[PDB]
């Protein structure tokens, strides 16, 4: 199955974690727990923002202008990215906006962090028509000494 | 209450430290931010620091060059700026609750970096 994982700010703005004025180690932990031992697919801007492969995962970069870096797998198409994951139970798509857009129609599950921060981002998370998805897990957290803003985790599964 | 100071005219390559005196809230309980407004532009966050002053995060444009710090006993926030460049010219503000509807910042301090 294909799953997307994203952090959505107020108005569903998404962007690069390093450009955001939040510090959310709890969200980093959630991302790590849900992606470890799985392949992750990202676009070129996300790769360039992270600057290095995410350890403990197979990194696959979907772009039209491929890369210099032998630690990751470069692919040119959605079907190539999927094949690059091979025989696995769950493929994690970790963004870019354009990447989320390309994979959402194929996705069965969404892992979202809803952040109580109004921020400038690259774009918004794609329309996920409420009625195609059911919320199966949901948990709210306040801001604390380690996490600058309050956040809610949610998992949705496709109807 | 937040009041920034320490702004001025600095030659490129120079250093400057800004200060923000805080009152009227429990300073040591809050994340604090530095943000800036460059001529013609929106506000751009620059730096943030957690209550105890042990977690910091910097915008990519200032990493390796700026240091945010705080003195919870004095209720003051600091921004050390090194290797200043023309592109750092801006009104700098200290802010509480940045990126929320509770966001508040001072009147700001002007930094002009000019050769």
């Amino acid at each position: 199955m294909i799953s997307l994982i994203a952090a959505l700010a107020v108005d569903r703005v998404i962007g690069m974690e390093n450009a955001m004025p939040w510090n959310l180690p709890a969200d980093l932990a959630w991302f790590k727990r849900n992606t470890l031992n799985k392949p992750v697919i990202m676009g070129r801007h996300t790769w360039e923002s992270i600057g290095r492969p995410l350890p403990g995962r197979k990194n696959i970069i979907l772009s039209s202008q491929p890369g210099t870096d032998d630690r990751v797998t470069w692919v040119k198409s959605v079907d190539e990215a999927i094949a690059a994951c091979g025989d696995v139970p769950e493929i994690m798509v970790i963004g870019g906006g354009r990447v989320y857009e390309q994979f959402l129609p194929k996705a069965q599950k969404l892992y979202l962090t809803h952040i109580d921060a109004e921020v400038e981002g690259d774009t918004h998370f794609p329309d996920y028509e409420p009625d195609d998805w059911e919320s199966v897990f949901s948990e709210f957290h306040d801001a604390d000494a380690q996490n600058s803003h309050s956040y809610c985790f949610e998992i949705l599964e496709r109807r | 209450q937040l009041q920034e100071s320490g702004g001025g005219l600095v030659q490129p390559g120079g250093s400057l430290r800004l200060s923000c005196a805080a009152s009227g809230f429990t300073f040591n309980n809050y994340w604090m931010y530095w943000v800036r407004r460059a001529p013609g532009k929106g506000l751009e966050w620059v730096s943030m620091i957690n209550p105890g002053g042990i977690i910091t995060k910097y915008a990519e444009s200032v990493k390796g060059r700026f240091t945010i710090s705080r003195d919870n006993a004095k209720n003051t926030l600091y921004l050390q700026m090194n290797s200043l460049t023309s592109e750092d010219t801006a009104v700098y503000y200290c802010a509480k609750d940045w990126a929320t509807g509770l966001a508040k910042k001072g009147q700001g301090t002007q930094v002009t970096v000019s050769s």
